[PDB]
């Protein structure tokens, strides 16, 4: 819904750039966000979501899951909660782990087995409960499990740049988005805007507009909101691209990593 | 699921049985895929989740429709629209008489429209074989069986232990390419276009090397000139016999010059130069079935 947004996609041999871009734009019109969904769950507090999302991120690193798998789980969780009411703290771990289970099954070629998802809960969630919850989430989402995640938008933008060390820049911008996503207020902004604003903080308005099509006016508010987060990241130095056994060097940037971002989130909000 | 009456078993896969079923109150016919969740160790099969989600996003007249998903007790039912026949049974039924060239052209045009739509959604089908192409009695044909489909926002890799088609497998896959591309779907459609014309599988290999040599005997042994990089591919061998490209007048006699032009571009060795689905729709072979629109800018 951004009348001032241009199309940054280069000419493509495999398809019509206009139709490719249009499908990407229409996703934001099917997959909604509600930064106030926790108001439907009075016994929940925003920090709980940050803690849950940070833990799933650490699960992802341990099993070397892809960044897309983590962001699919985050989008599934946030969209699912928006359809529910009066959920309590003791059920979040199961909702989160089942969201990751669905995500891993969709995105990984050889996903971890269900018993491994139960294992990481350390006796808190059984396999039968995850099987029950996955069906609950999928039906409540009306089986719409193909959004354009925050991190998938980063890949679109960085691919437009490359087709005009990119891996290290990607994981550094990804690290900033990983921090921002822990704050439920990030849902005020379209996933595409969040990705463009994080990229802007590691680049320029000119590159941002070239790779995303957004004008400065469309990202300014997100950019202002993201300011504290970009600053705590810049202050500590950004992380370095890591190597993963069994993962090809060409795909290493797409593997989810984890750092102690909960202390960074506090400093940023301060 | 109480308003559906099972009429006949029409298939069976790793994850379930497929039934033709009739809606008792409306009389509409559907294809039901029954997943027995009791025997599923990992919950809803990953392939089922992916296919359901993809089909909800991919709505197009040339793509089989997913009408509903019904979770009964212990069972997940995938309710698909019903089409009476797959392209393989239609071609076999037409082996003696042959398929009229105008129906061949119309079918291929429709297949390319559905494929172009998939590629526009950044999705590779990877399993386009006549058994996965469904036809109705109104002259329409649709893409089906998206179980092997994958999105390519990031490169889709080749895996040694994945079961994929052989007769319709592209040569770059056979020669060990690390990744799939939209071109593998165009290659499959090219094999199918030739099969519709001749009523015989174009490359019916019985092993990976047999499949490769069959392609070489028809299109000629590739070299760096027709396909830059061939000599550097993992499974390439300088020992490969040198065969000459056959004349397409003998490979597909019933086809005219325009049809032979399209087929050669759909069967180009270089995945980088093989015609795209949107480009194939613009080929002169389809000038009678379509007319462009005015372009802005
Ligand atoms: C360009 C590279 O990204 C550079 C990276 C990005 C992240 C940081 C470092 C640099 C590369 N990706 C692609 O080419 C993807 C995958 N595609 C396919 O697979 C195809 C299959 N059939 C036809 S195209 C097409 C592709 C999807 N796409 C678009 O939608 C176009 C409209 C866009 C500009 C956004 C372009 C990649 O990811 N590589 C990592 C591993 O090996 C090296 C390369």
């Amino acid at each position: 819904i951004a009348p001032s947004r241009g199309s940054p996609l280069p000419v493509l041999s495999w398809a019509n750039r206009e139709e490719v871009w249009k499908i990407m734009l229409n996703k934001e019109k099917t997959y909604l966000r509600d930064q106030h969904f926790l108001e439907q769950h009075p016994l929940l507090q925003p920090k709980m979501r940050a803690i849950l999302l940070d833990w799933l991120m650490e699960v992802c690193e341990v099993y070397k899951l892809h960044r897309e798998t983590f962001y699919l789980a985050q989008d599934f969780f946030d969209r699912y909660m928006a359809t529910q009411e009066n959920v309590v703290k003791t059920l979040l771990q199961l909702i989160g782990i089942s969201s990751l289970f669905i995500a891993a099954k969709l995105e990984e070629i050889y996903p971890p087995k269900l018993h491994q998802f139960a294992y990481v809960t350390d006796g808190a969630c059984s396999g039968d409960e995850i099987l029950t919850m996955e069906l609950m989430i999928m039906k409540a989402l009306k089986w719409r499990l193909s959004p354009l995640t925050i991190v998938s938008w980063l890949n679109v933008y960085m691919q437009v740049a490359y087709l005009n060390y990119p891996q290290q820049i990607f994981i550094q911008i990804a690290e900033l988005l990983d921090l921002c996503v822990l704050d439920v207020d990030c849902l005020e902004f379209p996933y595409g805007i969040l990705a463009a604003s994080a990229l802007y903080h590691f680049s320029s308005s000119e590159l941002m507009q070239k790779v995303s099509g957004y004008q400065w006016c469309d990202i300014e508010n997100c950019v202002k909101w993201m300011v504290p987060f970009a600053m705590v990241i810049r202050e500590t130095g950004s992380s370095k691209l890591k190597h993963f056994r069994g993962v090809a060097d060409e795909d290493a940037h797409n593997i989810q990593t984890h750092r102690d971002s909960l202390d960074l989130l506090d400093k940023a909000r301060a | 699921m109480e308003n559906f009456q099972k009429v006949e078993k029409i298939g069976e896969g790793t994850y379930g049985v497929v039934y033709k079923a009739r809606n008792k109150l409306t009389g509409e016919v559907v294809a039901l895929k029954k997943i027995r969740l009791d025997t599923e160790t990992e919950g809803v099969p990953s392939t089922a989740i992916r296919e359901i989600s993809l089909l909800k996003e991919l709505n197009h007249p040339n793509i089989v429709k997913l009408l509903d998903v019904i979770h009964t007790e212990n069972k997940l039912y995938l309710v698909f629209e019903f089409l009476h026949q797959d392209l393989k049974k239609f071609m076999d039924a037409s082996a003696l008489t042959g398929i009229p060239l105008p129906l061949i052209k119309s079918y291929l045009f429709q297949l390319l429209q559905g494929l172009a739509f998939c590629h526009s959604h950044r999705v590779l089908h990877r399993d386009l074989k006549p058994q996965n192409l469904l036809i109705n009695t109104e002259g329409a044909i649709k893409l089906a069986d998206f179980g092997l489909a994958r999105a390519f926002g990031v490169p889709v890799r080749t895996y040694t232990h994945e079961v994929v088609t052989l007769w319709y497998r592209a040569p770059e896959i056979l020669l060990g390419c690390k990744y799939y591309s939209t071109a593998v779907d165009i290659w499959s459609l090219g094999c199918i276009f030739a099969e519709m014309v001749t009523r015989r599988a174009l490359f019916p290999g019985d092993s990976e090397i047999d499949q490769l040599f069959r392609i070489f005997r028809t299109l000629g042994t590739p070299d760096e000139v027709v396909w830059p990089g061939v000599t550097s591919m993992p499974d390439y061998k300088p020992s490969f016999p040198k065969w000459a490209r056959q004349d397409f007048s003998k490979v597909v006699p019933p086809l005219d010059e325009d049809g032979r032009s399209l087929l050669s571009q759909m069967l180009h060795y270089d995945p980088n130069k093989r015609i795209s689905a949107k480009a194939a729709l613009a080929h002169p072979f389809f000038q009678d079935v379509t007319k462009p629109v005015p372009h802005l800018r």
